[PDB]
């Protein structure tokens, strides 16, 4: 049918790309701070107050990011550090990781509406997959809490 | 005409340009065709691979492409 | 650039050449109706398409090598 | 690697001394062991020189294409008389075009 | 693209530049080591001398920068 | 001879003067410009903004609110500020409408830039549009329905109007969880309006599912140190007195004795006094009392050998919702416990909601005033949906107020658009090229919105055009794939104040624009 | 000339850093200056 | 498994749910780095294993290579995997939502 | 990702580049800007304009031709730049209509603005005016009439 609509303007995709540039670096930034190999980073703030951490909430909440898509990856970090607790790494790598894969999307030619449901539809799947990876535990069994609890400190 | 200063910019101008001269035409696929190679490139590093294999592999290809392009050509008068 | 759907008309195209072994069909850009480049009487040198390809490789080589930069 | 013994105060003349030892060892040592064939045969030396200058282009980066201009060295170089000078050997760089399309000119 | 207001040091650079920094607090003190070691004297850039040996003393009173250096005096 | 063009001048430093077509060029310049900002987040299919702040905090916000979008923005057009002004003014009187109302303006004063350039005063421009005015308010008047009567279709209507209102904002992911959770909010109101009335509460993480309505109520205070943490059918009074060092009002008091064995016995009074209160108020017969401002040490321990949850510190804000809620009185006298209410609710405990900890009023016995919990990735999550659930909040309050409904999706702004055109073939001048030119306005309105989302946009709206004039009085723009139909089976409805409100303010600001032809500046400070 | 109404948008959103880099040493010179104002001129004039 | 989900799906929407998995594969990418195994051979063996059906099989940074790790003792709640997916999720479509920003 | 917006910078000091939407807006506003100056001189009622030189000997010039006015003017805008240029060669190729080809491109690229902004891509009108043009042309060609017979 068709040409179709032109799209005239091309600075909703300039945001967007920029945003994902940013929110990519920032994974970027930690991704060297993740597992039991990872290493911690040092951070001096305006004052001579020195950080030395491996904590993915703290790193960003510690270094101003000036950056818009970088300020909500804070904010995610911070979500999930009251939420779940830890994991704060994990997050902002898999959400820098999905809007590096969403450039390539763009570049295709798909709206970053249909992405955005078929990220929805993956997460519904996601969820079904990984509770279906689950494993029943009751908290009296001490071995399984110390093993969880190694393995979060493993990593600091 | 374009006044960049980036040293991989005069790299795509020096691409073109030498483009131009051997051929004559299909200066801007030249530097489309550069442009997404690296794309491409840039995320087969971000899961650890040395940028000289990723080189190699483009080689490799680059010569099969041109097998194919000796088979599929056509001759005129 | 000719407003049609990158993707979508791009997977048309390859499954079509893959189909039917006709390595002649293109992107229909001025809406002819047909995708036969060989009937659309769109043609290309085989040496600008070869030296498009090896200079594009040996470029992408050059800067995928290149690992230190010292601008002053 | 001799920095640790510089710091704990050694003497710089012993350290000098035992790198002029181990340089004329070395060097004997590889003058030695240097593998050389007395045949001169003409197919055999061909071969060895294509292999040193495959060798010394395999870190470059026309290096997917070292064996073509191994053997343009080669015989580029075969084709000196008795002096081996490099002013006899033009090069000219000519912009456009991919690396195998360079030529040797005889 | 990271956009932080500020300097980033990455890998073998920043481990060195930590090595550096614990080498010269080192040095500072290393001549004052055993029987045979030598006092040092300071002076407070107003006038005040202190001649001591105590390397505890030593560090406290120099105002340093690094982290790490800072880390070394501390201990 | 102008004032700015004369040989002798006659301004300080710094103020200056433009003339007419100057002016015009600059007030059309400028609310083109804010029109053309605002829009693209108009309909189901608009983006977001991202309102990175440039001062020294440097606030972010990310926002589809055109209202929000307008005020938090540095203007220097003067005509700018009108629109913005409009705007403001648009979100005060109703909730939505807010870019509906920009965006026709806007597009109002293109076309009128258009007509003077096409030689016609703007004297003519004004009359024909106050006649488009007329006519388009009376068509949307006659056009609207009213289900105030019928229980079940009210509700549904409210239901596809909370829809319609969601539709465009960020919560539109879950917009039935979330309508179901706006109508349920305003419905438990009781038909007063203040909404106030409902708390809400951004709580950070979790998901934006997981945002729900508190069937009862939730109070982020804290209980006292010695006293009850759960209680079961309280007895709740609500108090706004002191309870702390209470000094009596009789300020040029002061003790003055000759010995200190007086001030220990003058103290001692004083704290017999706070007790025979905390006394007085328990001779009420009470299980939690809460009081707006703060309790003190003394009264918290009475109230905690007393088994009292005594909450302190609850704003006005705070106590007016417990009293909604439970149904209490607040009370600051307690000579006469016979003649207060007390709050009544079935239990009250601490629950957590993420890392903190919240009073839980649940089985409460009014009821008339909501706390919803809103959860969120994002900070700026958290507060877009609060400002989505507010447009939605107070659009259900319009219509519970009046419950005039008219079809949205274009259907109201065409029919408009066709009475205007109606009016406008059938008078002679060129008034019906002004009317033609509001017409066309209000036709841009829907083609935006279908702009937006990468629709055939003139072709849609020719078939809605088309619809209208055919008689088929209820066409309009199916988003769910991007064709016409009917916004009565569709479910797409909107509040009638809403759009007339829209229409009428759009109108005004545009005349009040149009008739400027002088813009003088004082020397600015 | 026309589009007054600029609103410059992205710009100062990635040259954010060298603004707030100069503006640091300006507010530096600017809190040297007010501290160094009053003494001149303040009792200087009379 | 979500690559094979999308496997069942079409049009656009097959593709962005592939993209989906292949950004999910970028964790193990990065515990195989920082480690100084190969991440590009050790990602190919873990899906290798967890395709042939061992759901439990994970990188062993202690004998450098792919086992069980559930022998290896390391294990984390659901709710932090659960809660990371959902909130990265909900974060990336907010951002997607969004077409201009504006200085005030 | 946009040759200016990108986090890296490539270009020199001095340099800069108009995408899509901002090159559109700059070449439009000159056209129209160029286009309305030189018009209100068209016609028999057309007036003049004064032309007051900057430079040391600050010449004046009262005038009508469109081409002439178009001529001494300091253009900075590249598409008005175009367009003096169009109108010069215009003045070249035949005496009249300097200040008729300046008023129709104006016009034309007003409506083309208009059309980019109703969501049509430029190659769309460009074959469009290209048929129309064909057109008229064939058409004002049929209505000429000659006299060159008849002294
Ligand atoms: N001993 C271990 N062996 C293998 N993987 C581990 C081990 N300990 C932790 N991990 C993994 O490291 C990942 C990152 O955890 P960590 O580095 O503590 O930061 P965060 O928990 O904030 O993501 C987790 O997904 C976990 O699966
Ligand atoms: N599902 C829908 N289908 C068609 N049109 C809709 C739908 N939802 C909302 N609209 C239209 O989108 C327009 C803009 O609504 P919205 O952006 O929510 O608030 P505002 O009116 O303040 O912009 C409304 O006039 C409404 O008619
Ligand atoms: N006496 C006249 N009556 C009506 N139109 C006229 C008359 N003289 C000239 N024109 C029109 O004026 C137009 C413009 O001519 P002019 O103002 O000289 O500018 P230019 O010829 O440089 O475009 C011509 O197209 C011509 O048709
Ligand atoms: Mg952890
Ligand atoms: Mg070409
Ligand atoms: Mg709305
Ligand atoms: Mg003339």
């Amino acid at each position: 049918r068709g040409k179709g609509a032109y799209q005239d303007r091309d600075k909703p995709a300039q945001i967007r790309f920029s945003n994902i540039s940013a929110a990519k670096a920032v994974a970027d930034a930690i991704r060297t701070s993740l597992g039991p190999k990872g290493m911690d980073k040092m951070i001096q703030d305006g004052k001579g107050d020195v950080t030395i951490t491996n904590d993915g909430a703290t790193i960003l909440k510690q270094m101003q990011v000036l950056h818009p898509a970088a300020r909500m990856l804070v904010e995610l970090s911070k979500a999930q550090d009251i939420e779940a607790g830890d994991g704060t790494t994990s997050v902002v790598i898999i959400a820098g990781s999905l809007l590096d894969s969403c450039t390539k999307l763009l570049q295709k030619g798909i709206h970053p509406t249909i992405i955005s449901e078929s990220f929805q539809k993956a997460l519904e799947k996601g969820i079904e997959i990984l509770t279906d990876m689950s494993r029943p535990v009751e908290l009296s069994d001490r071995e399984t809490l110390l093993n969880s609890a190694t393995t979060s400190l493993n990593s600091k | 005409m374009m006044d960049v200063d980036h040293q991989i910019a005069k790299l795509m101008v020096e691409l073109s340009k030498s483009q131009d001269d051997e051929i004559g035409d299909g200066t801007t696929g030249v530097v489309v065709l550069a442009g997404a190679l690296l794309e491409e490139a840039e995320q087969l590093l971000d899961r650890g691979i040395h940028p000289i294999r990723i080189a190699d592999g483009y080689e490799q290809a680059a010569r099969v492409a041109i097998e194919h392009l000796d088979k599929i050509s056509d001759s005129v008068l | 650039n000719s407003g049609m759907n990158p993707i979508q008309t791009m997977t048309e195209v390859r499954a079509r050449q893959v189909k039917e072994m006709n390595p002649a069909l293109g992107i229909d850009c001025l809406h002819k109706g047909t995708n036969d480049m060989k009937q659309q009487h769109v043609i290309e040198t085989l040496i600008g398409k070869k030296q498009q390809i090896s200079l594009a490789t040996q470029m992408v080589r050059m800067i995928l090598k290149i690992d230190d930069i010292r601008k002053p | 690697q001799v920095k640790p013994y510089v710091e704990e105060g050694l003497h710089p003349q012993i350290i000098i001394r035992a790198f002029r030892t181990a340089t004329q060892l070395a060097v004997n040592k590889i003058k030695e062991i240097a593998v050389t064939v007395k045949k001169a045969d003409k197919v055999e030396q061909r071969k060895l020189l294509e292999k040193c200058a495959m060798t010394a282009l395999s870190s470059k980066l026309i290096s997917q294409q070292k064996a073509f201009f191994a053997k343009m060295v080669v015989d580029a170089v075969m084709m000196l008389d008795d002096l081996l000078q490099l002013k006899m050997i033009g090069i000219k760089k000519v912009q456009g075009g991919a690396l195998e399309d360079s030529q040797l000119v005889a | 693209p990271l956009s932080v207001f500020g300097d980033r040091s990455t890998g073998e650079t920043i481990r060195s530049q930590n090595v550096m920094a614990a080498a010269s607090i080192a040095n500072i003190v290393k001549s004052s080591l055993g029987p045979v070691g030598l006092d040092k004297m300071l002076v407070d850039d107003i006038g005040d001398v202190t001649i001591t040996n105590d390397g505890a003393t030593i560090l406290k009173l120099l105002e340093v920068e690094h982290p790490a250096a800072k880390v070394l005096c501390e201990l | 001879a102008s004032l700015s063009l004369a040989p002798v001048n006659i301004f300080k430093a710094g103020a200056d003067e433009e003339r007419a077509e100057t002016a015009r060029l600059t007030s059309f310049i400028g609310a083109i410009a804010i029109g053309d900002l605002v829009k693209s987040t108009l309909g189901p299919k608009g983006m977001d903004k991202i309102l990175l702040s440039s001062g020294r905090d440097a606030s972010l916000m990310v926002t589809n609110d055109g209202a929000t979008i307008l005020k938090n923005i540095g203007v220097d057009n003067p005509a700018a500020k009108v629109l913005v002004d409009m705007s403001r003014v648009q979100d005060d009187e109703v909730g939505d409408g807010t870019t509906s109302v920009t965006v026709l303006a806007a597009e109002l004063l293109r076309e009128a830039e258009s007509l003077i350039a096409k030689k016609i005063h703007p004297q003519t421009i004004i009359a024909g549009w106050r006649e488009a005015t007329k006519a388009a308010r009376e068509a949307l008047l006659s056009s609207a329905v009213d289900h105030g009567s019928d229980e079940v279709k009210f509700r549904q209507d409210l239901m596809n109007i909370a829809g319609t209102t969601l539709s465009s904002k960020l919560l539109t992911h879950h917009k039935d969880h979330f309508t179901k959770l706006a109508v349920e909010a305003v419905l438990r109101l009781k038909g007063s309006g203040n909404l106030e009335a409902i708390h809400i509460i951004k709580k950070l993480g979790g998901s934006l599912a997981d945002s729900y309505l508190d069937e009862g109520f939730l109070l982020d205070k804290k209980i006292g140190v010695n006293q009850p943490k759960r209680i079961e059918n309280a007895k709740i009074l609500i108090a706004n007195t002191g309870m702390d060092t209470d000094k009596i009002k009789i300020f040029g008091s002061r003790v003055r004795v000759d010995s200190t064995a007086k001030v220990a016995e003058i103290e001692h009074a004083e704290k017999e006094k706070m007790k025979e209160k905390v006394e007085r108020i328990l001779k009420h017969g009470i299980n939690c009392f809460i009081n707006r401002q703060l309790i003190y040490n003394y009264p918290e321990q009475l109230f905690g050998a007393a088994g009292v949850m005594a909450i302190e510190h609850a704003d006005f804000a705070g106590v007016e919702r417990l009293a909604l809620v439970t149904g209490g009185e607040i009370a600051s006298t307690f000579d006469h416990p016979e003649l207060v209410k007390l709050g009544s609710c079935k239990l009250i405990e601490e629950v957590m909601i993420g890392e903190d900890k919240l009073i839980h009023f649940s089985g409460v016995a009014l009821g008339e005033a909501c706390t919803i919990v809103l959860r969120g990735a994002t900070q700026q999550i958290l507060d877009e949906a609060e400002r989505s659930l507010h447009d939605a909040l107070c659009v259900l309050a319009q219509t519970v107020k009046d419950s005039r409904t008219v079809y949205g999706g274009g259907c109201s702004e065409m029919l408009m658009a066709h009475a205007v055109t109606q009016l406008a073939n059938r008078t002679p001048g060129k008034e019906a090229v002004a009317m033609e030119s509001y017409a066309k306005a209000l036709r841009m309105l829907p083609t935006i919105i279908a702009d937006n989302a990468g629709y055939d946009s003139a072709d849609l709206v020719a078939q809605l055009r088309a619809a209208h004039s055919e008689g088929n009085t209820t066409a309009g723009l199916d988003m769910r794939e991007g064709t016409i139909g009917d916004m009565a089976i569709l479910g797409i409805t909107e509040s009638f104040q809403v759009k007339r409100q829209v229409l009428l303010s759009a109108a005004e600001a545009a005349e009040v624009i149009l008739r400027v032809d002088n813009i003088i500046k004082a020397a600015p400070r | 000339l026309a589009g007054e109404g600029i609103s410059v948008n992205t710009g100062p959103k990635g040259v954010i850093n060298d603004w707030r880099r100069f503006k640091q040493l300006e507010t530096e010179q600017r809190e040297e200056q007010c501290r160094e104002m009053e003494r001149l001129i303040k009792k200087l004039s009379m | 498994r979500l690559t094979e989900y999308s496997r069942t799906l079409s049009g656009m929407e097959s593709y962005c749910v592939r993209a989906f998995a292949d950004a999910m594969e970028v964790i193990p990418s990065t515990l195989a780095e920082n480690a100084g195994l190969n991440p590009i051979s050790t990602v190919t063996e873990l899906r290798n294993r967890h395709a042939q059906g061992e759901k439990t099989a994970g990188i062993n940074v202690r004998k450098g290579g792919i086992s069980n790790i559930l022998e290896e003792l390391v294990v984390q709640p659901l709710l932090v995997s659960v809660s990371a997916l959902t909130l990265a999720t909900e974060t990336v479509r907010s951002i997607l939502k969004i077409d201009d920003v504006v200085n005030t």
